[PDB]
């Protein structure tokens, strides 16, 4: 017929890659800012062309007079849709609708190449699987939602507001200039009334008026907004900003709400989609593999040159030539001397001659053109002809960058490095077998990248001063291309609810809510599968008379607990020396003789030891041998103050070691014992993947270096403490000649050398830390000069590339390396179940034996007279499926509190949550009566008859509150019954039941990880406390949270512990020098000087805080998976 | 931005006799506020020639009603959702020329213009 | 930051002395400029007559001889927001024996909204010929060494108990 010539078209593998390119160079063209007049034509030439395919297969399926064929592919209806559309808006007057007409063209790109339909499909039958963790999620994030609703309801409006002299009102909350604008931050001040909680400085007061500490956004005042902000903390996005608004509204005392939240809604929840994600990607896996004369010359030559010695002291002292290369790629400071460069540059160029010279040598032993077959060859020859261009051109300008190729060289070490060679592997495989997959997440970062401007680019140009105060753009906008790239990988990373605000303020709220959560969604979805897709490719008379009393007393239970108990006390009593120490002088005289005290029990104790267990077996003792130092040094601090040096800087400064006291409790408890054991056995394959680690971010930090040596100074206004325009100040001369008013300040975080290129990559890579990096990074101009707004703005590219690799792939060897050790020391070497002691084992048994119950229908009938009626019509579907609903919908009355409805309204909600007490009480009843005898057999019984009695009692304690002495702050946590009273739902929702009963299971070792994490932090604090109580004011450490008391320092603690915010506090200790901190600066009521903590030990303090909390969490997310994989499989 | 943009179409005609409504209005992003807005209407008579004034409502209601062209303008507009005209009483024989719609919204810099040649058709 | 400490009640006839008087701000940050008054009444007197103040740089004084050629300034060091008050007597007598209140004066500077708050500090002193030392730390050090001597008897009991468990078990062989 006809539609056979309409049939071999479209088969033809010329048409499939005609519309591959055409679809690559559209996708090219959407990138475009600012299209300018010609491209148009060439826009109709691409939806020409899609008519062009869609022709091919309406003349291929259909035949004689035959109108739709393309309609079973589901894919094929996107381009239906496309080239409908297009048609469409080619009539222009037909609108400010090309927003939803271009994005249509956008997502075409999915189909470019066959085999994305496969993955996209995987995704699928992926995200089909979260059923039940998505409405377990959903459902914590509503209970918690409301729980800080009916808490915080409006206290985040709280602001400070001014006292009148004396319309009235009605023109006072709403002037917004009457509030305290706390310095730089253009966003009212929080305050409360209580204690414990933000103040108001002498001249104001705290007022529950205004906006919320937003441009009016996730605050707590609305269930929406609730679930939003819920949202924010099951993500931890940014979560150090409402964790700070909250507590400064309702006071510290609150945080305890967080630390549920954290630990349940984000902690949790993230590991179990975590984990079944993984138990999805593991079946498919299972699934898919279970399916299946001068020539003369030349050879005398070589017979020399492949003699020349291989093995002994030239291919070894070529590696070792190339480590002592990454040693000389080291040394590059940027405070730099000459004999100190030109040393640098000529190791330089002898290394790369030495390169050229093994080249050569090795292209004439294995011939010139059979070398370049190994692959190893390939890429060595590439590097050394990269630095050979560099050394021959050292004048190209923007691209003596590509200089850093060198460091490639490095990798010839995965010649003999196993674990390095396999993460070469895992990026192979990242390009390799699983790039289509990669492929996947770059079209749809791509995707929404383009979407996203075109939803949203000209309004963030035209709607830009809404949200700004220089109204010029932000530095996260989606006008151009790349911005909008930027944006949907920082979203990515996780840091999405910053850009997001911007968003709804410039571009309406629904429009980027959906945007926002589709990206963080979908996108995440497909990062979260193609990490797990790497990870799972991986794989004689006095003597021994009284040593038999000592010891019978060193071992007896009652020496022990009061040895334990002096422990608790001793630790306890560095709590009390706080920033209020002094105002006591009660506690703190008494605490001093305390510690005299219990040094002395501690000595006796260690010299019973030692005349118990003998010295061998004391000294063969790690824990006994810890135990022996802090006892020491404890001793030398009491010769130090009876002697008298006790203000001594040596002395003086070892005296802050008191801190690690709480240390030996350690041994004593067993929780702490088996988790540290776990930890330190562990401890030998995670320290060769930190070498690895370290090797590969020494790559990235030199990298650093090179691309921004010292380039991050910019002089600032010291009346204001802003950047100088170009104009005004260009330069170093003239910054120095700009008076005393210009500083010349650095960032306190950059890349002058490996050691500050590690700090600043760990920031980076933390994702918590990485804004002035990456604002000053891309500033960057050159040496001496002023920095420059986005001037050399693709420097972005660099840290996406490093977030992909050091922050992506390492962690992804990291975590795999810690999968396979777990599973070699559960498996083979040792318990089953580590982090739990045996007296846990007993329990976790004793509760696995319990989870698996059911009855034996052991519920006869009720005796007589109609009893039986209803307890035989109240089993049935009906009243079960009724009482759900009576939930729900009581739920559902729950959701509609807010802040400022009228009493009506309150009488209203009081009105219908009476019925439905009154509902829930006759139910209880009913059930009663059915089962008058016992009625508590099962857990669930139990638990509806202590919520039905929990509700009631705070029903009448509301209404006590109401009518005796009045206190809102304990009205509102009173009222908290009816939480449980919707928790109820949790008896028939199957799928949450076995979610939840696997973190009841897990409970025991996350405990006991918890107890040691928590005596970490306790450590910690009081470090910090020693060292970081008198720092200075900044963006992270300010009155409210701070290290000032121990509430504070654990408060911060708890931030830093999620890795959230640790560049603020890290901040103000970076201080070091008279320009930012002064170091004689007496404190009313502290005999202390200075107002800056020591750089040295703020770095240490905070990195072994960070690697610490990651090995702990690590070890928490590996008991919470081994659980699912136990539950489960 | 580039500008500000305005609906303002080429050329539009209105018959003799009928009462007039001058429409220009302009559709911007920013939350309308009746206390700082600006506008000034412009109109070019020969070549180059400066303006004089045409229009008002520069802080608030301001009228003109000048006699070297006509008795005419009624405030017709409304703020309130970025839609401000104006009026002008009586269709004329001299009610011909190039009457531009120059516009200013406070809380963006940017000088907005919209140019129709009002004239009689039929 | 700043804390607000209590004075020491005791001083010593002949020694000297720092009667302390600290008004911590509500917020740190808030600019502000102190000044202050302090105004002392003697054992046997009914009233608060003025006898120190203290202003930007400079102190003046009462010419009281109970103070004469006799007080020092012991506040913050020039820095115009004061947030520290302390008097520093030297060679302490008997004439300055009393209660005294310390009233800080604070102009609170805001963005445009200036503020004149006051606090009182009133705080009790008893000069005494001898320093004897304070209650709280001699049943501290009493308490000490009793816990420390019991804890040894403690210990000494429980080793003898298990020496006489010892003797009458290990004897049989
Ligand atoms: C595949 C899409 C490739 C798009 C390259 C950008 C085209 C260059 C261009 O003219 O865009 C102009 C701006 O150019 C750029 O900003 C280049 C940005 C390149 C970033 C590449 C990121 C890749 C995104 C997918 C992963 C628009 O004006
Ligand atoms: C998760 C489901 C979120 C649904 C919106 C949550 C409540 C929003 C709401 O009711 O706003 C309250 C007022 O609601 C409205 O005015 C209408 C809201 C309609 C928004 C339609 C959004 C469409 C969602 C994707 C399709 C306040
Ligand atoms: C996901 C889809 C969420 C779609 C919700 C569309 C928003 C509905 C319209 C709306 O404004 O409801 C808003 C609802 O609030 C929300 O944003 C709901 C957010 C739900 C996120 C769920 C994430 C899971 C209320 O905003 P407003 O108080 O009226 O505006 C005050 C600003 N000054
Ligand atoms: C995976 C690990 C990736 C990298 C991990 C940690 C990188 C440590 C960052 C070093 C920053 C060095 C910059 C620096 O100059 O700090 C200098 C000293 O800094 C240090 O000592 C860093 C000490 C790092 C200790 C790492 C703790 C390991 C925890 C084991 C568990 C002092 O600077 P200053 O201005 O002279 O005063
Ligand atoms: C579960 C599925 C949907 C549950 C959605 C619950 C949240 C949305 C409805 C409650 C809600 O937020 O509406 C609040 C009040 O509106 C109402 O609920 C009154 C209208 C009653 C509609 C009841 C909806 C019942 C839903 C099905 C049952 C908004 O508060 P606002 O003070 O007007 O906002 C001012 C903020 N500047
Ligand atoms: C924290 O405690 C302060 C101290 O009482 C509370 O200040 C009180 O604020 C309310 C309004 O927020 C004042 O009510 C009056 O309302 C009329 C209009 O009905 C208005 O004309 C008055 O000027 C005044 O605003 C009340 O007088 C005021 N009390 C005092 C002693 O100043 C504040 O509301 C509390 N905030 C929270 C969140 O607990
Ligand atoms: C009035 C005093 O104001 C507040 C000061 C902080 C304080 C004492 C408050 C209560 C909860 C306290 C917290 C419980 C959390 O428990 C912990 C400890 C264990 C962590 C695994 C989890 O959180 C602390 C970080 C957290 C905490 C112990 C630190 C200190 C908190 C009151
Ligand atoms: O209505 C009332 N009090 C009330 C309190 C809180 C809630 S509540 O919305 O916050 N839900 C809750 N669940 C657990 C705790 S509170 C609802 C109602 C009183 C009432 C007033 C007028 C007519 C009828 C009753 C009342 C007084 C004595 C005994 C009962 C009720
Ligand atoms: C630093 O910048 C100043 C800018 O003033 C340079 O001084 C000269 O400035 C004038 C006008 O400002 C320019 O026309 C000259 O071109 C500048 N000189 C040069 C050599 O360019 C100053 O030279 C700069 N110095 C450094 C070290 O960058
Ligand atoms: C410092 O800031 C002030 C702000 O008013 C400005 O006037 C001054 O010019 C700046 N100083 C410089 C850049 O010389
Ligand atoms: C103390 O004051 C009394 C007042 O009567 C005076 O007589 C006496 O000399 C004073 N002594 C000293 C040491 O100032
Ligand atoms: C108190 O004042 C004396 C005398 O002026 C001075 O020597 C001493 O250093 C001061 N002490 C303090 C803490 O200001
Ligand atoms: C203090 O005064 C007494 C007598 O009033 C005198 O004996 C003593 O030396 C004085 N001490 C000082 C330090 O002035
Ligand atoms: C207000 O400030 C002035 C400034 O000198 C001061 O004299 C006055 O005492 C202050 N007001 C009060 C009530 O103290």
């Amino acid at each position: 017929p006809v539609r056979k010539i309409a049939i071999k078209i479209l088969v033809h593998s010329l048409f499939s890659m005609l519309i591959m390119c055409t679809i690559l160079t559209n996708c090219v063209f959407m990138t475009l800012s600012n299209p300018p007049d010609w491209t148009k034509n060439v826009e109709y030439t691409f939806t020409g062309i899609y008519t062009f395919e869609s022709l091919i297969k309406i003349l291929a399926r259909g035949f004689c007079l035959e109108d739709f064929t393309f309609l079973r592919d589901p894919w094929n209806w996107l381009d239906f849709s496309v080239i409908v559309m297009a048609y469409v808006t080619e009539f222009v007057s037909l609108v400010s609708a090309l927003r939803t007409f271009r994005v249509l063209r956008a997502l075409k790109t999915i189909s470019v190449i066959p085999g994305l339909k496969t993955i996209v499909g995987a995704l699928i039958q992926s995200v089909k699987k979260l059923s039940d963790v998505m409405i377990l999620t959903v459902f914590c994030l509503s209970v918690f939602a409301l729980i800080g609703l009916q808490l915080f309801m409006g206290n985040l409006r709280n602001k400070c507001l001014q006292w009148p002299p004396s319309f009235n009102w009605k023109d006072y909350i709403g002037d917004d200039s009457h509030f305290y604008v706390l310095d730089g931050q253009k966003d009212p001040l929080l305050c409360g009334n209580g204690s414990d909680a933000g103040q108001c400085p002498e001249g104001y007061i705290c007022v529950k008026a205004g906006r919320n500490p937003n441009y009016g956004y996730t605050s707590f005042d609305t269930f929406s907004w609730a679930f939003l902000s819920l949202f924010r903390l099951m993500t931890q996005d940014y979560w150090e900003n409402l964790y700070q608004l909250t507590l400064r509204a309702a006071g510290k005392t609150y945080m305890i709400f967080f630390v549920l939240v954290i630990f349940l809604g984000s902690f949790y929840l993230v590991n179990l989609i975590l984990a079944v994600v993984a138990m999805a990607y593991e079946e498919q896996n299972q699934a898919t593999l279970e399916e299946a004369d001068c020539c003369d010359a030349w050879l005398k030559v070589k017979h020399l040159v492949n003699l020349i010695v291989m093995d002994p002291f030239v291919d070894l002292a070529i590696t070792i030539c190339i480590v002592l290369n990454t040693l000389f790629m080291a040394m590059e400071h940027y405070p730099m001397t000459e004999q100190f460069s030109s040393v640098l540059t000529v190791g330089n160029l002898v290394f790369t001659g030495i390169f050229t010279a093994e080249m050569v040598l090795k292209i004439i032993a294995m011939d010139p053109y059979y070398y370049f077959q190994e692959g190893w060859n390939i890429f060595d020859g590439i590097i050394v002809s990269l630095s050979l261009m560099e050394l021959g051109l050292s004048n190209v300008e923007g691209l003596s960058v590509l200089r850093s190729f060198r460091l490639l060289r490095v990798f010839k070490l995965a010649k003999s490095w196993p674990t390095l060679n396999m993460l070469i592997k895992i990026i192979g495989n990242s390009v390799g077998a699983l790039g289509n997959l990669t492929l996947v997440l770059a079209i749809i970062v791509f995707i929404f990248a383009v979407v996203g401007m075109q939803l949203f680019g000209k309004s963030y140009k035209e709607c830009v001063c809404k949200i700004n105060d220089d109204c010029t753009l932000p530095r996260w906008h989606m006008n151009d291309f790349f911005h909008s790239f930027l944006i949907v990988f920082r979203v990515l990373c996780g840091e999405w609810i910053e850009t997001m605000w911007d968003c709804m303020e410039v571009a309406g709220q629904t429009m980027c809510l959906i945007v926002f959560m589709l990206v963080m969604v979908i996108g995440n979805l497909v990062v979260l599968n193609l990490f797990l897709a790497l990870l799972l490719s991986s794989f004689g008379k006095i003597w021994w008379n009284l040593r038999k009393t000592c010891y019978s007393i060193v071992e007896h239970n009652w020496f022990e607990t009061f040895i334990v108990f002096m422990i608790l006390l001793s630790s306890g009593a560095l709590a009390f020396e706080d920033i209020y120490i002094e105002q006591r002088k009660t506690i703190k005289t008494m605490l001093e003789y305390a510690d005299k005290v219990f040094t002395y029990i501690f000595i006796l104790e260690m010299l019973l030891k030692w005349v118990a267990y003998g010295f061998q077996t004391y000294f063969t003792n790690a824990w006994c041998w810890l135990d022996f130092l802090i006892v020491d040094v404890s001793l030398v601090s009491l010769v130090a103050n009876a002697l008298g040096y006790s203000e001594l800087g040596a002395i003086k400064s070892l005296r802050t070691l008191r801190a690690l006291r709480p240390l030996r409790a350690l041994s004593r408890f067993e929780g702490m014992r088996v988790v540290v054991n776990a930890l330190v056995g562990a401890i030998p394959s995670i320290m060769n993947v930190l070498l690895v680690c370290l090797i590969f971010w020494l790559i990235f930090s030199i990298m650093g270096v090179n691309l921004f040596a010292g380039k991050f100074y910019h002089c600032v206004n010291m009346t204001t403490g802003n950047m100088f325009d170009i104009s005004d100040v260009n330069n170093l001369s003239d910054c120095q000649a700009l008076g005393k008013q210009a500083r010349w300040k650095n960032v306190k975080v950059n890349f002058d050398n490996v050691g500050a290129g590690y700090l600043a990559l760990l920031q980076v890579a933390t994702f918590k830390g990485w804004m002035d990096i990456m604002y000053a990074a891309v500033d960057s101009r050159d040496v001496k000069l002023q920095p420059v707004y986005e001037e050399n703005l693709y420097m972005y590219l660099y840290f996406v590339i490093f977030i992909i690799f050091g922050s992506f792939f390492t962690l992804n060897l990291f975590i795999g390396v810690i999968i396979d050790n777990f599973n070699q020391q559960k498996k083979k070497f040792g318990g089953q179940d580590i982090f739990m002691t045996e007296e846990q084992k007993k329990y976790y048994n004793a509760m696995k034996k319990l989870g698996s119950k059911k009855p034996q229908k052991p519920i006869p009938r009720p005796a007589n007279k109609f009893q039986g009626m209803v307890f035989d019509f109240v089993t049935r579907q009906v009243f079960d499926i009724s009482i759900m609903i009576l939930i729900c919908l009581n739920m559902v009355t729950m959701m509609v509190e807010t802040d400022d409805q009228g009493k009506y309204m309150t009488l209203v909600l009081s009105r219908i949550n009476l019925v439905f007490i009154v509902l829930f009480t006759g139910e209880f009843v009913l059930k009663l009566v059915s089962l008058r005898h016992y009625y508590f057999t099962i857990g669930w019984n139990i638990f509806d008859f202590v919520v039905v009695i929990l509700s009631i009692v705070g029903m009448f304690l509301a209404e006590m509150i109401e009518k005796y002495f009045v206190s809102p702050t304990l009205f509102r946590v009173i009222r908290l019954a009816r939480i449980g009273r919707i928790l109820r739902l949790i008896k028939g929702a199957k799928g949450i039941r076995t979610l939840l009963f696997a973190l009841m299971m897990s409970l025991p070792a996350l405990f006991n990880i918890g107890l040691l994490l928590f005596l970490v932090m306790f450590i910690y604090a009081i470090f910090g406390m020693s060292n970081f109580a008198y720092v200075k004011k900044e963006a992270g450490i300010d009155d409210m949270f701070n290290f000032e008391t121990f509430g504070n320092s654990m408060i911060c603690l708890f931030q830093i512990t999620t890795s959230a915010g640790w560049d603020g506090l890290l901040a103000p200790i970076l201080n070091s020098a008279p320009p930012d901190c002064d170091p004689d600066t007496i404190h009313p009521g502290s005999s202390v000087k200075g107002d800056c903590g020591n750089p040295s030990v703020g770095i240490f303090f905070f990195v072994s805080y960070i690697i610490i909390s990651f090995l702990v969490v690590v070890n928490m997310y590996i008991a919470v998976i081994l659980e699912n994989f136990s539950v489960a499989t | 931005g580039r500008s500000m943009e305005v609906t303002v179409p080429a050329t539009l005609n209105v018959l003799n006799g009928s009462d007039a409504r001058l429409p220009c209005t302009f559709n911007s992003c920013y939350t309308v506020n009746h206390k700082q807005f600006s506008l000034n209407w412009t109109y070019q008579e020969c070549n180059n020639c400066s303006e004089e004034m045409f229009l008002q409502f520069r802080m608030k209601i301001i009228n003109l009603k000048l006699e070297r062209f006509q008795d005419r303008v009624e405030f017709s507009g409304n703020p309130s959702k970025y839609d401000v005209s104006v009026m002008l009483r009586n269709v004329q024989p001299e009610d011909e020329g190039i009457y531009n719609c120059y516009i200013m919204n406070p809380p963006d810099r940017h000088r907005g213009h919209g140019k129709i040649h009002l004239q009689v058709l039929m | 930051g700043c804390v607000e400490v209590d004075s020491e009640t005791e001083a010593v006839y002949g020694m000297t002395f720092k009667i302390l008087c600290i008004s911590c701000k509500r917020r740190s940050e808030t600019n502000a400029e102190t000044f202050t008054e302090w105004t002392f009444r003697q054992k046997g007197t009914e009233e608060f007559v003025k006898i120190l103040r203290y202003e930007n740089e400079v102190l003046q004084l009462e010419e009281d001889e109970r103070f004469e050629g006799r007080v020092v300034w012991n506040g913050s060091r020039g820095t115009k927001d004061l947030q520290d008050l302390s008097i520093f007597i030297t060679n302490v007598t008997y004439n300055h024996s009393g209660d005294y209140e310390c009233h800080v004066y604070r102009l609170l500077f805001f963005e445009n909204y200036e503020h004149n708050t006051s606090v009182v500090k009133k705080i009790h002193i008893e000069v005494v010929d001898k320093a004897n030392r304070d209650m709280a730390s001699i049943v501290s050090e009493i308490m000490m060494y009793v816990l420390i001597v019991v804890l040894t008897i403690w210990l000494v009991a429980e080793m003898i108990y298990c020496y006489k468990k010892i003797a009458a078990a290990t004897e049989t062989a």
